């Protein structure tokens, strides 16, 4: 009923689509109305993924509102198998077919396709895309990932990276570099580059690594029991989080905590006399829960920013969010509308607000320095340049991206100061 | 005609994106689920960040398992929004796929809201769901919603039934008054002040090709349709102006004098953009239904050989005027599933591959120079002065 | 002669300092009046070098008499010796030290420095900072480097990088990655990371790689002649140039030209329906000649930008630039003053002024999208993030950094176009 | 003797041109001083500044008369492009001194040749004579002789101070029963204050040493008052001025009671991080002791080495009198020893030069980069807690980053 203008999160089937588009060769066929293929635009433009996302909406119309929708789905699955030959295939429904129940899993079993089929139950009215992605990942792990022999080398699986994710593609590369640096080999990244063969091999690792808890906590928790696999908690955004993560995977694997920090310039580039106006600036962090928490641990501990606000939109992650908010002395804004956060920063007026694209836009509307750290973004925020957000190079990226608004502000402030004085 | 397949077109709500630009005193409350909310959020893009009149009230689980509660709550939220937005004078409830399936009485809801709101806010309802509509058709439905309400005028008036930008509609009006009398009344009223007097003798000038049902709704009032090829090039524009002129009565001399400057204005521009289009294969996929007009223009003026002009919704009584200038060579096939025309594109490799945005990037990676028709509705290229700009837009001869 | 408020290049002694502080264990004992210390501030703050620039200043406050100034220079030479323990010493004169009659090298020899002392001549009134850097490089190569046996594995020399370079750090990381991924090791990147011992070993690499021609080309020529080390010419900024550079270094070393283009995002992204509005955008191109020529290739080929004007601020490399400009249908604009640049931008009215710090500001005053593609830049343009320019990752950087101002403009212009800033015009039928 | 880190006097031009508008500064010299102006201005140069370097190429080296003719041509060209100039400045630089290109006789040559509306004056920011802030001193001291005289008790506090703070000071000071204050109401025209035998000048910024001598030459009367930086400095300054001009203290206690309260409260609010931290006042701007007295007493600091490039005890004695004579001063400046003293003493807060700031901060030293206090408002009451704040900033930043 609530009047929504900018939903931070899409519907959950978008999340399932993100997981499917991320990995290779698993066709997430959908029972969706004609027109719901709009989601393909996100992956084809903002992520600029070349090939069409491996998803086949049934696209039913006023002609199709009865058992004809079931026949549409039947066709969609058998077609998708032959035409778009997968090794694994998803089923599910959007809002419309969620209301017009069609027994998606029953239909998929009715085809009885030789490739595994992952039945997806996606409540599309009370949950959101982060759920959708996590639930889809969990279902495909329980359908394809079975316990098996540990790799003789100590190995880990990165879980969490997901197509159309904030710098996920770069972050996998950075964390892979770091893990290999310690000595840990990455067994299979899922679900951003994995393949159903790789999901089958998931169990072979010694311990999963949670890069993005939003899309990976369910998978890691299930892996803890089914595959007897511990998973690291500290997402390594920023220098301090990187050190903790290094120590954590070191303990988990058994290898020394040596990690090469010769690319760490942020501790030096922020301790410099140049970065002294940055001390005690007010910041309003908003967006993804893990991103916000780690960004706060950076802002208040490695940059000198004073956190004056904090907020989130992952209700799923409200508990750690609130815990951290107490940690910094603030109160977490676990909301899902731009109105609340807008009023919050207007009351607070922090110097550097940062977060979702909305934070940037209503920063501009309020003329406040603006940065981007969280998930909801457009094509510009998806860069072609190597810009991870975790690891040491992630720390440097955070530094530059955060103080760029500040440098712009200082330079424009000067330029207005200069060439301008009382006329007489 | 999707062969039970993936029809890539959007649900009609994406038309609201530019409709809200046209009628600047009109709010659009969409009752779609989070899927439709995400669609508006995305397809609008930067619209969201400047207080757009895009209420996407999401119907949550509480709105499920109940019908009267749902539309009562809708009444409540509407009242709240006019409390936050007193400037609005026409509220546009729109039917969504979730609204259709739950059988929400959008008409009755709009009726009760109008009743308790009065003439100060003339809330209207229409349908823009993907279960019924397809992209542009939403604009058709939205204007058809106001069609019965518009004042009945039996006097001979002209209706500018189209949402062209000011730098387009104003030019059209200026030209029409330059040769004809021009009792032009733009149906997509800029404000409620300019309420057009639709009527029996108020023959309506159709200017946006995708408008199909519009025809029916206006003709119910008696408003006749001019069989004028659609104003989209040296042929469509000239024929449209000519037919509109003789429909109201204009001498050939006056027409020539009025259109002489535009004629030379656009001939040079179209030629200067056509050499990037000189003698190549085209392929229109069914995104938005402008393709027949685009083929009528581009194939004959810029020498773009017409392979297949796909169309999601073909029309006979409206498309006929520009259909006459259409060559028989292009395949008039309707909007199939993406696989069909995609395989056709792969087989008969076209130089320019106009399609939906979803296929634009893949076929671009698949060795097909692509132009997305999505740009067309926003970019003001629907009259004489912008005929060359349209050709330049279609050109896109990007080299590496 | 002219009222110089903006000077692209700096005084020659500044370039000499660039080279000196680029090295590790090289003190640049410089005759200079009290106050000429300011360049240590440039190095310390713009580039954020932890250790202070290893240069000394024989500051003569007001004993300008030749008997005194010579003594100050000698004392400073010896003091810089036993203080900082360098493996070699660099001695020269700056500005008034040229005006004051001193023997910048004779005294240094006279103090019987056991460590090698490289005598520098820097004509402080007809040359610039890029010259100075290059000449200081030539001097240290002559003194320290010496022909020896070729290394068993083909070793390529990354000639050219210095301190306070435009991304002279991320760039050498990227080039080393490409070269070693092909297989060729690097012997000694000579400045921006080379002890005088490294310069002593410059005569064992097989084929030189001239990273940044302007600062290091003369050393490259001397290498080709004396050390008999062929030097590559193409600068791998972009994708086309990178492929050419890869092929060239393959030929010079006789190895396979394998290229790790898996990181290459710029070609695909530029060839996207998202960014076809780029075609037909006039771009003004200023800055140091190498970066400008490379940016010319990138803008014309990889992005489809129609380049409207190519200028440079170093006359030393004018001829290649006029060659390139005649290639692109334009005429080069080699100048030194900001006025002529301002005029050229004003007349041509571009839509993307890729240029030095000053061109960035000229753009902002004129309201044209700006970017930095050259050497004269303040501290902001020296980022902490991995931002190379050559190599494939350099191509990705180039893409985003060049596109970002245009997108800033577009979404800015949109928010203006939008009804929030457009409820000012209305039409009612026939008005 | 040794390596001195202080910059040329041309660094004065950077704030002089802003504070004294309608005043163009031809710094005739080499490309080197050109670069120094470039870098120091940083972003000013983009905002069409009122300075610039008249480069002496080899051509304009041997022939001094040739250089003179070219300089006259350049000056005419500038005034044609800048008719709004009211006082051009032929400021000499180190090359200019070596070439002994007398700009004084040049100023005579082009005084009224291109219009008497441009009063071309000559001073010398050359690093061979002045040291950093000695530039603005030399500029104003060359201003002094051209100034007219007066026949009234006139308060000539020297206008080297930001116009906002200057307006504050003149407001309070006139409120303390004082008339002529060298406060030109518009401040956008040549002030041309009168300097006669009864003229009383109050030194405002310590670096103005030769200005004091010049005013004494013009029969003007100095005020030996502690400099208005912090709380006691500003208080004693105002009290002293009030006495010498003839005003009593009774009204004074009421005029600046609230300002005194704000100054003390703000200093107490900003010195929370500044609790007995050792300060090594490295000689950079010769401004140090005036800041020291403030820090050591009313901020609660511990001075170690309050050095100075030059020491004008004639105007520093007042300020030093409040300084505890424990902390040593320094007339001997050489980084070859200054940095060693800093490293050995391990002061928690050091005001190093900018080129020494980052290196010193790398050695576990919180460095207050000193170029601010000349450029940022750190004078009088309202801006005393501000000054304490910029000093407490480095230690707080160290605290956060450990
Ligand atoms: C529903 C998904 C989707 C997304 C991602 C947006 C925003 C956006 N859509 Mg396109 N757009 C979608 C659909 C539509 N777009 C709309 C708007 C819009 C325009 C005017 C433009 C465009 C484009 C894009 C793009 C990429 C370029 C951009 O951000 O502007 C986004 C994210 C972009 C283009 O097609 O290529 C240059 C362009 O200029 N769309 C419209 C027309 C009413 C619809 C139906
Ligand atoms: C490294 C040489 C350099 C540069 C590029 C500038 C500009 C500039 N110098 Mg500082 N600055 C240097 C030197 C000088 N600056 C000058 C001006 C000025 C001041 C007062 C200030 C400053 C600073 C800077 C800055 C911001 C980045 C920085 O250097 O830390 C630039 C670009 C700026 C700042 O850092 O504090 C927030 C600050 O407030 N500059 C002057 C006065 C003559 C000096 C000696
Ligand atoms: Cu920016």
């Amino acid at each position: 009923m609530k009047l929504t203008l900018w939903t931070y999160e899409g519907p959950p089937h978008v999340g399932a689509m993100r997981v499917a588009t991320g990995m290779t060769g698993m066709h997430y066929v959908l029972h969706a109305p004609q027109g719901d293929t709009y989601a393909d635009l996100l992956f084809t433009m903002i992520e600029r993924r070349g090939k069409r996302p491996p998803v086949s909406y049934t696209t039913f119309q006023a002609r199709d509102l009865g058992s004809d929708t079931a026949e549409l789905f039947q066709s969609a699955c058998r077609d998708a198998y032959e035409r778009f030959q997968p090794q694994a295939i998803m089923v599910g429904s959007s809002c419309t077919a969620e209301l017009i129940q069609d027994d998606t899993g029953g239909l998929a079993d009715a085809l009885s396709l030789p490739v595994p089929v992952v039945h997806l139950e996606l409540p599309s009215y009370q949950r959101k895309e982060n759920f959708g992605a996590d639930e889809s990942f969990l279902q495909i792990c329980r359908k394809l990932a079975r316990p098996m022999e540990r790799t003789e080398k100590v190995s880990c699986n990165l879980l969490g990276p997901t197509a159309l994710g904030f710098r996920h593609r770069d972050d996998i590369l950075e964390v892979t570099r770091l893990l290999e640096g310690m000595g840990i080999a990455v067994n299979a990244v899922a679900p951003m580059g994995a393949s159903p063969a790789d999901i089958a091999r998931l169990g072979a690792a010694h311990f999963n690594v949670l890069l993005y808890p939003e899309t990976g906590e369910s998978a890691a928790r299930w892996a803890e029991k089914t595959l007897k696999q511990p998973y690291t908690k500290t997402v390594p955004i920023g220098v301090g989080a990187t050190r903790d993560f290094v120590a954590e995977v070191a303990a988990l694997a058994g290898v020394a905590p040596v990690a090469d920090d010769s690319r760490l310039r942020q501790p030096w580039w922020s301790a410099s006399v140049d970065s002294t106006y940055l001390t005690g600036k007010r910041v309003f962090l908003f967006g993804d829960a893990t991103h916000v928490i780690a960004a706060a641990r950076v802002a208040r501990d490695e940059m000198g920013f004073e956190v004056v606000g904090m907020g989130c939109y992952n209700r799923e992650f409200a508990r750690p969010m609130r815990a951290a908010a107490k940690g910094y002395g603030l109160e977490a804004l676990v909301t899902d509308d731009y109105l609340e956060v807008e009023e919050a920063i207007q009351a607070l007026a922090p110097e550097l607000i940062l977060g979702t694209q909305m934070e940037r836009h209503i920063a501009k509307r309020l003329g406040i320095p603006c940065a981007v750290i969280s998930a909801p973004v457009h094509v510009q925020d998806f860069p072609a340049r190597y810009s991870p957000q975790m690891g040491f190079e992630g720390a440097n990226v955070l530094f530059d991206t955060w103080i760029h608004p500040l440098t712009m502000g200082l330079e424009e402030h000067l330029l207005t100061m200069f060439r301008e004085d009382f006329e007489f | 005609l999707k062969e039970r397949g993936q029809r890539e077109v959007f649900c009609g709500l994406t038309g609201i994106i530019w409709l809200h630009r046209k009628m600047q005193d009109a709010f659009f409350l969409v009752v779609g689920s989070r899927t439709c909310a995400h669609l508006l959020q995305s397809a609008a893009g930067v619209m969201i960040f400047a207080e757009p009149r895009f209420g996407t009230a999401v119907l949550e689980e509480k709105d499920l398992a109940g019908l009267a509660d749902a539309n009562a709550e809708l009444d409540r939220e509407v009242d709240r929004l006019l409390a936050r937005r007193p400037d609005i004078r026409q509220l546009f409830l729109v039917g969504s796929c979730p609204s259709e399936v739950i059988k929400l009485d959008l008409h009755r809801a709009a009726e009760r809201l109008s009743a308790h709101h009065g003439p100060a806010v003339r809330v209207y309802n229409f349908s823009g769901s993907g279960i019924e509509t397809t992209f542009t058709q939403g604009e058709d439905a939205c204007l058809a919603s106001i069609v019965p309400t518009l004042p009945a005028t039996e006097a001979r008036e002209l209706l500018l039934v189209g949402a062209l930008p000011d730098v387009v509609e104003d030019q059209a009006v200026s030209l029409l008054t330059q040769l004809g009398i021009g009792p032009v009344r733009c149906l997509p009223a800029h404000h409620a002040a300019e309420a057009p007097g639709v009527g029996p003798n108020t023959v309506f000038a159709l200017v946006q090709p995708f408008l199909g049902d519009t025809h029916g709704a206006l003709t119910r009032r008696g408003a006749r349709h001019i069989a004028a090829p659609f104003p989209f090039g040296e042929e469509g524009t000239t024929l449209w102006l000519k037919a509109i002129a003789d429909e109201f009565g204009v001498s050939a001399e006056t027409f020539e004098a009025v259109t002489a400057a535009p004629r030379a204005r656009a001939r040079k521009a179209v030629a200067a953009a056509s050499e990037g289009l000189r003698g190549k294969s085209v392929f229109f996929l069914p995104d938005s239904q402008l393709e027949p007009s685009l083929a009528r223009f581009l194939t004959r003026e810029c020498g773009m050989s017409a392979v297949e002009v796909g169309t999601p919704f073909l029309h006979r009584g409206i498309l006929g005027p520009d259909l006459d200038l259409l060559a028989e060579g292009p395949v008039l096939s309707e909007g199939q599933d993406v696989e069909r025309q995609l395989d056709r594109v792969r087989a008969a490799r076209p130089d320019l591959t106009v399609c939906g945005l979803g296929l634009a990037n893949p076929l671009e990676a698949e060795g097909f120079t692509t132009k997305w028709a999505i740009e067309l509705v926003f970019t003001p290229v629907h009259f004489y002065e912008q005929a060359g700009d349209l050709a330049g837009l279609f050109s896109r001869p990007v080299r590496r």
